C-alpha cells in the first residue's frame, strides 16, 4: 500500500525513488535510531533495513561488519520489531522494508513472522536466502498480512524467472545491477529498484534513465557509519550529505 | 523445476540466493547425467580402485568381542588414500567439475580433512583449487594447511566474522556466485541444498554396496545394524544407503554428545535441535531461542557441523534409521580399547560410532548380533589430542 | 648346519654369541615348516587381505610423465595399514612367534616406524610387546613412542651407549638370549643374522608378485625396471624378489645420498661403504678405517641405517640389481613433486626411490621405458620436516 | 704355549687359576697399563682384555661403560695393541688372551689381526660374536699364528657342541655359569675357566671343585674401576684386595 502510494507520487513529480540500507541496530540502538531519522530527513523515499543474524551467506564484508557490531551491541530480533515500531509511530507513509534471513523467518513460525511484520507496520520483506522456487510458504503469509513479497531479478534472469518474479512479487522488483526493465514492465512487475554498487549520484540517475522506478544503496551507506564510529555526529552529518546527494540525482 | 526431489520429506530443499539457483540447476543435471553415463561410471571407478585403493577391507574384530555374543566388523574406509571416506566423493564431484567444462574449485574447510581431500583431488585432476578457511581455524590446524598448499592448493584464510567456518562457508558460495561458470563449489558432506545431499550420498554409496558385498561373503548374511558417526551425514549416508531397503537392518547414527546433552555443549542437532533454515537447506540445527545458529562442540572437530543432512532427518522421521549420541569420553575410551585390542587407530570421529557399538555389546553381552561398525577415518591426526587429556589427567 | 643357505654369495651368515644359536636355529626351523604349510599360509593371506589391506593398489601417475616417453607406475605401500610396508613382515613374524608357542615379542627402533608395526601385529594376535628404543630416540619420536604405548606395547628406554638404536638392537638381544624359549625377536629389516634376511625377504614377496600381476593386467608386459629405496633392504627386496629370474626387469636399489657422498654425511654403505661383520652379518657397512661402525645421515630417519641387507651385496656383486643414491635436495624435490602433480604425500624413505625414477625421466626424456617405483609409504609424518626445512630456506 | 705351561704348573699345585677381564684403555692408557700391573701382582694368573668396540652386542652396562670410557680417552685398536706389546714385555710367563668383536679381527684382514696379535705376545682370542659354526677362518688364522682359539660352551650345549669345542678350541674352554666339564674331558678339550658372574671368592672355589680348571671375572673387576674413578690410588688398593681374595680361593 505504502510503496504503492510512494510510486504513483513520484511519477507525478518525475522522479526516481531513493532507497538507503541499513542494519537495525548498527552500530547501536540509539544511534540506529538516530541515524535512521537523519536518511529520512535527508531525502529517504523508502527504507530497506536488515535484521542481524549470525549466518548471512549472502552480505559482504561492510555488511557482515554492521551485523558484528549490532551483535556487540546485544541486539536481537525481539529488539529489531521493537526499533521498527518506533520508526513507523514517527513516519506514518515511508515505505519500510525488511532484508531477511531464512531461518528468522522461520523460526517461530512464518505466518507469526509476517503477523509481526503487519502489527508494527512493516511494508515488504525480502528473504535472501528464499528463491522463487522455495518462496510459496513466504509469499502466501506475506500477502495474507498485507506484506509485499519482495524478489531478486539476477542480470541473467531468463524469461520464466522473469515473469515468475513479476507474478510473484509485490511492492517493488529487486534488479540487481534494462531490457529486462522493459520486460518487467511486459509483465506488469512491481517497479524495479536496483541495488548492489550503487553509491554515485551519477548511478541513480542512470538507473532511472534507464527505466527503473528507483535505487537502493546500502554499503555505501554502511561505509560511513564504520568510518565515523569515534564521532557520532560526524557521522550523521556525513550520512545527510550522502543522502541529499544521492536523492538530488534522483529527480 | 528440478529433475530430482530436493526433498527428503519435509527436510532439503534449495534455501540459496536467486543468483546462485542456476549453479544448482547444472549441477544436477550434470549430475543425473553423468549417473547414466557408462563412461563416467567407469572413469569413477577407476579412480576409486587404482588410484585410493578401495575396495577397502571389512575386518572382524575378534578381541574386542570376546566373551560377548557380538561379532563386530569394521568397514576400513581409514585404509582408503588420505585416511578417511571424504576421498570417495571428492573425486566424484571433481570429475563432476571436469564434465561441466570447469578447471577450478572451490572448498572451505574446518577441521581441515575436507580441505586436504579437495586439494589430492584436485592436484590428480589438474584442477586450480582454491580453500576458504577461517583465521583460527587455519592457526589450529597448521599441519592441514601445510598438506594443502604442499598438494597446491590455495588456502585462503578468511578473517571476516568469528573466523570460524560459517565465515568462509559463505566465503566460499559469493566467490561460486561470480565463478559457477568456471569454477565448482565442492561441498563437503551430504548437506546443503539440493543436489549436493543426494550427490555425496551416491560418491558415498560404494561404502555400504561393499559392505553389504563383503559381509554376505563372510557370514552369508546381512548385519543385524550397522553403525556410523553423523558429522554432516556423508559417511552415515554412504554406509546406509544400500540397506535402506533391506528392512532387517538396523541404521544407526551417532552424532556426538559433547560433555554430555544436558550440558549443551554438543553436536546433536538431529535428535535435539530445532528444525531450521540455514546453509541451503531446512534441517534439524543448534540454534538460540530465536533463532541464531548455535556454535556445536565435540572433542572431535570433525563432528563439530551445526546442522545435518536432510536425508537423515528424514530416515528418523520415519523410524527407519535411530540417532544416538556418545559423549567426549566415551568415544576416547573406544579410541583406546581399539588401539589396544586390535591394533588400529581409528579417528575421534569414527570412535563415537565405535563407542555405540561398544555399548551394544556391554549392554546385552548375551545378545547376539552381528554389526558393522563405519571406521570412516584413522586416528593418526588425534594422537595429540588424546595424549594432552590423558596426561591433564595424570 | 642349517637347513637353508645363510649366505648370499660371501655375504650374510650368523655372526651371533654362541647362546644365541639354538634361537635362530629354531627359527629357521619354524619358518621353513611355516612355509610348506597352507594352514600358515592361509591365515597370513587373511590377515594381509581383511586387516592390512592387501592388495594394494599399482598407480598409473600421468602427470608427473607429462612431455615425455616413461610411464610411471607407483606400488601402493602407503595405503597399507599403518601406511608403511613394514606391516606386511610384522605379520608374519608375529604369526611365526605363534607357530613356536611364543607370546612375547621383542623389538627395537630408531625412526619409530618399526616399533609402531610391532606394537600393532602384537595387539591384533595378543602378544604381549616390549620394545627398546633410544632415550635420544623416544625424545625426537614422541608421536610413535605414544602410539606404541596406546596400542599396549611395553616402550623401554635405553639410557647405555650413545642411546641412539645400536645400543637397543644390543639391548633387545641381551634380553632374547635369556628368553627365547617364550619371546621372538622381530627384527625390522631384511639384514641381521640368518634366517632373517630370507624371513624379511619372503614376507615381503607380495609386493613383487602383486606388482607383476599388475603390471601385466594394466600394460601386458613386464617393467624395464622396478626402483626401490634401500634403508635396511626389506622394501626393496620386496619388490625386487619375484622379477629376480626376469632377467629383462632392473633392478634399482637407491640409498640415501644425505648431504652428498664427498661429504661423507650419507647412508650408501652398498657402494660407498667397506664391508664388515656387524649385526649378525657379513655385509657392506658405514664404518672408520680401523673398524668401528660409523654413523649414517639421511634426511629420512628410516633410511639412517649403516649397513645393508646381504642379499642386496650379493646382487650387486653379480651385477643382477644396481645401486644408485639420492640426496636429501634430490628426495625433497620428488616429495613436492609428487605431492603436487598426483595428490600423495610420499614417505621421504619413499622419496629417495621417486627421485631416482623422476633423474631416469629427466635426463633422457625421448627414452621410452616402463617404470616402477615402490611407494614404500606415506609421508603425512615427514610434513614437519619439510616445512622446517623450507622455511629455514625463505 | 703359555696357557699348557700355567696349566701344568698349576695342577702341580693343586690349585685353579683365576682369570681377571678388563677393558684395555679404561679409564684411560696409562691407568689401564698401571690396573694391568696391580692385577698381575696380586694374584692373576693369566689375563683376559678387551679392545674398546662401538657396536658391542654381547657386553653387559659395566663392560658397555668400560668401553665409553676407554673411547672418551681416545683409545684405538692400535693403542691397544702398544699396550699388549709393553704388557708383555713386563710379563714373559702371564698367558694373555684377548676378547673381540668380529670385526676388528675381520677389519684389516683376519690373518694380519692374528699375526699381530703373535707379534706382540698374545696367546689366545675369543671372538664373542663368531659361533663356532662361523669359526673356521678365525680358528685357522689363530693356529696358524700360534694363537689359541677360544670358544664359549653354553651351560645348555649339546653333544655336537661339546664335542665340536672340545675340537676346535685351545688353551681354555670358555665355560659360561659341571657334567659338561666331565664330558669335555671326555672328548679332551681344552681347561676349562668358568666365566659370567663370578664375583665372590666362593665361587672360585666351588668352580674348582666342580673340576673347572679356574674362573674368569670381569664385571666385579671393572665395578672397582667406576667406583673409584675419583681416587687412582683407592681404585689400584681396591683392585689388589679384591684380586688377592679371589686368587686365595682357587688354592
Ligand atoms: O539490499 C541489499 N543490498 C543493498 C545495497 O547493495 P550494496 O549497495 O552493494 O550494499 C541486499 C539484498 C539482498 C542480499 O542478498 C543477496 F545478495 F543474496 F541477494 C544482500 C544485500
Ligand atoms: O669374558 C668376558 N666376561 C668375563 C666375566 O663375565 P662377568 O664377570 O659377568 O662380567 C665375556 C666373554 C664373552 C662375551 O660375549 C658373550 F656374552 F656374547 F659371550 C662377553 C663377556
Ligand atoms: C569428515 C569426517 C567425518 C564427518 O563427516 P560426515 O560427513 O558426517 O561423514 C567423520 N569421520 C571422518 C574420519 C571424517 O574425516
Ligand atoms: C622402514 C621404511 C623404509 C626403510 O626400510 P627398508 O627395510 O630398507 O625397506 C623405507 N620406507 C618406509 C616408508 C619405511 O617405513
Ligand atoms: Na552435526
Ligand atoms: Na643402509
Amino acid at each position: 500500500e505504502r510503496y504503492e502510494n510512494l510510486f504513483a507520487q513520484l511519477n507525478d513529480r518525475r522522479e526516481g525513488a531513493f532507497v538507503p540500507f541499513v542494519t537495525l541496530g548498527d552500530p547501536g540502538i540509539e544511534q540506529s535510531l538516530k541515524i535512521i531519522d537523519t536518511l529520512i530527513d535527508a531525502g529517504a523515499d523508502a527504507l530497506e533495513l536488515g535484521v542481524p543474524f549470525s549466518d548471512p551467506l549472502a552480505d559482504g564484508p561492510t555488511i557482515q561488519n554492521a551485523n558484528l557490531r549490532a551483535f556487540a551491541a546485544g541486539v536481537t530480533p525481539a529488539q529489531c520489531f521493537e526499533m521498527l515500531a518506533l520508526i513507523r509511530e514517527k513516519h506514518p507513509t515511508i515505505p519500510i522494508g525488511l532484508l531477511m534471513y531464512a531461518n528468522l523467518v522461520f523460526n517461530n513460525g512464518i505466518d507469526a513472522f509476517y503477523a509481526r511484520c503487519e502489527q508494527v507496520g512493516v511494508d515488504s520483506v525480502l528473504v535472501a536466502d528464499v528463491p522463487v522456487e522455495e518462496s510459496a510458504p513466504f509469499r502466501q503469509a506475506a500477502l495474507r498480512h498485507n506484506i509485499a513479497p519482495i524478489f531478486i531479478c539476477p542480470p541473467n534472469a531468463d524469461d520464466d524467472l522473469l515473469r515468475q518474479v513479476a507474478s510473484y512479487g509485490r511492492g517493488y522488483t529487486y534488479l540487481l545491477s534494462h531490457h529486462l526493465i522493459e520486460k518487467l514492465k511486459e509483465y506488469h512487475a512491481a517497479p524495479a529498484l536496483q541495488g548492489f554498487g550503487i553509491s554515485s549520484p551519477e548511478q541513480v540517475s542512470a538507473a532511472v534513465r534507464a527505466g527503473a522506478a528507483g535505487a537502493i544503496s546500502g554499503s555505501a551507506i554502511v561505509k560511513i557509519i564504520e568510518k565515523n564510529l569515534a564521532s557520532p555526529k560526524q557521522m550523521l552529518a556525513e550520512l545527510r550529505s550522502f543522502v541529499s546527494a544521492m536523492k538530488a540525482a534522483s529527480r | 523445476t528440478t529433475l530430482l526431489n530436493p526433498y527428503f520429506g519435509e527436510f532439503g530443499g534449495m534455501y540459496v540466493p536467486q543468483i546462485l539457483m542456476p549453479a544448482l540447476n547444472q549441477l544436477e543435471e550434470a549430475f543425473v547425467r553423468a549417473q547414466k553415463d557408462p563412461e563416467f561410471q567407469a572413469q569413477f571407478a577407476d579412480l576409486l580402485k587404482n588410484y585410493a585403493g578401495r575396495p577397502t577391507a571389512l575386518t572382524k574384530c575378534q578381541n574386542i568381542t570376546a566373551g560377548t555374543r557380538t561379532t563386530l566388523y569394521l568397514k576400513r574406509e581409514d585404509l582408503l588414500h588420505g585416511g578417511a571416506h571424504k576421498t570417495n566423493q571428492v573425486l566424484g564431484q571433481a570429475l563432476l567439475a571436469k564434465r561441466m567444462g570447469k578447471s577450478e574449485i572451490i572448498a572451505e574447510t574446518g577441521a581441515g580433512q575436507h580441505g586436504v581431500a579437495s586439494a589430492l583431488a584436485s592436484a590428480l585432476l589438474g584442477l586450480k583449487c582454491r580453500i576458504y578457511m577461517g583465521a583460527k581455524d587455519v592457526e589450529r590446524q597448521s599441519p592441514n594447511v601445510f598438506r594443502m598448499r604442499l598438494m597446491g592448493a590455495e588456502v585462503i584464510p578468511v578473517h571476516s566474522g568469528s573466523a570460524t567456518l560459517k565465515d568462509a562457508c559463505n566465503e566460499a558460495l559469493r566467490d561460486w556466485s561470480g565463478s559457477y561458470e568456471t569454477a565448482h563449489y565442492m561441498l563437503g558432506t551430504a548437506a546443503g541444498p539440493h543436489p549436493y545431499p543426494t550427490i555425496v550420498r551416491e560418491f558415498q554409496r560404494m561404502i555400504g554396496e561393499e559392505t553389504k558385498a563383503q559381509i554376505l561373503d563372510k557370514e552369508g548374511r546381512l548385519p543385524d545394524a550397522v553403525i556410523a558417526c553423523v558429522g554432516g551425514g556423508s559417511n552415515a549416508i554412504g554406509m546406509f544407503a544400500d540397506f535402506i531397503n533391506d528392512t532387517s537392518v538396523g541404521l544407526i547414527g551417532v552424532e556426538p554428545g559433547g560433555h554430555g546433552i544436558e550440558t549443551g555443549e554438543h553436536g546433536a542437532p538431529l535428535k535435539h535441535g530445532r528444525v531450521g533454515i540455514y546453509f541451503g537447506m531446512k534441517a534439524p540445527m543448534m540454534q538460540t531461542a530465536d533463532g541464531q545458529i548455535e556454535e556445536s562442540y565435540s572433542i572431535s572437530a570433525g563432528l563439530d557441523f551445526p546442522s545435518v543432512g536432510p536425508q537423515h532427518a528424514y530416515l528418523n522421521s520415519i523410524g527407519r534409521a535411530d540417532y544416538v549420541s556418545i559423549t567426549d569420553d566415551e568415544a576416547l575410551e573406544a579410541f583406546k580399547t581399539l588401539c589396544r585390542h586390535e591394533g588400529i587407530i581409528p579417528a575421534l570421529e569414527s570412535s563415537h560410532a565405535l563407542a555405540h557399538a561398544l555399548k551394544m555389546m556391554r549392554e546385552q553381552p548375551e545378545k547376539e548380533q552381528l554389526l558393522v561398525v563405519n571406521l570412516s577415518g584413522r586416528g593418526d591426526k588425534d594422537i595429540f589430542t588424546v595424549h594432552d587429556i590423558l596426561k591433564a589427567r595424570g
